[PDB]
């Protein structure tokens, strides 16, 4: 905030600003996909 | 309106102790001077 006042008329304390502060946590985006070990071997894709 | 010294910063660092009382002002000034030259519009609230 800011005060007005006046000539000759005292000084209040005007409120300090403020400050926040966001907490942007990490989480794991996991893909664990089971593929079998046959469709590795036997495709010529080379699915992997 | 300003004037001449603008804005002023007193670091108030020795009243409270252990407390810097930063103390800023400016003085301000406004008046419609003319006020041919300016013109108001007060829209429909809606």
């Amino acid at each position: 905030t800011v005060n007005h006042g006046e000539e000759g008329k005292t000084r209040e304390q005007t409120s300090t600003p403020q400050i926040n502060e966001v907490s942007i946590k990490l989480y794991p985006v996991y893909a664990y996909p089971r593929t079998t070990q046959e469709i590795v071997d036997f495709s010529d894709v080379d699915i992997l | 309106v300003d004037h001449e010294t603008g804005v002023r910063t007193r670091p108030d660092n020795l009243t409270e102790p252990g407390f810097i009382k930063i103390f800023t002002q400016k003085y301000l000034g406004g008046g419609v001077v003319d006020s041919n030259a300016i013109k108001i519009l007060e829209l429909p609230q809606d």
